[PDB]
């Protein structure tokens, strides 16, 4: 996958106040375009 | 009215051709090169007072 901010390998171990998780579907070379600042129209 | 090694020298010309994530690297360049000119010339103007 991807992590942008923080290392997956070093997750294990900090704390977090909380976590929030996302339910979506979309199509398949669409996945791509869901970053921080992306360009995609249809994506904003 | 250098440019720093960006792709223009008129941060308005970086402004309107660019978007808020490859438009900041640029920023940052130009922010970096003026603020080493005016340290140098706030040095040089300490030193003739």
């Amino acid at each position: 996958f991807k992590c942008y901010g923080v290392s997956a390998t070093k997750l294990n171990d900090l704390c977090f106040s909380n976590v929030y998780a996302d339910s979506f579907v979309v199509k398949g070379d669409d996945v791509r375009q869901i970053a921080p600042c992306q360009t995609g129209v249809i994506a904003d | 009215s250098s440019n720093f090694g960006a792709i223009s020298s008129v941060l308005n010309d970086i402004l309107s051709r660019l978007d808020k994530c490859e438009a900041e690297v640029q920023i940052d360049r130009l922010i970096t090169g003026r603020l080493q000119s005016l340290q140098t010339y706030v040095t040089q103007q300490l030193i003739r007072a």
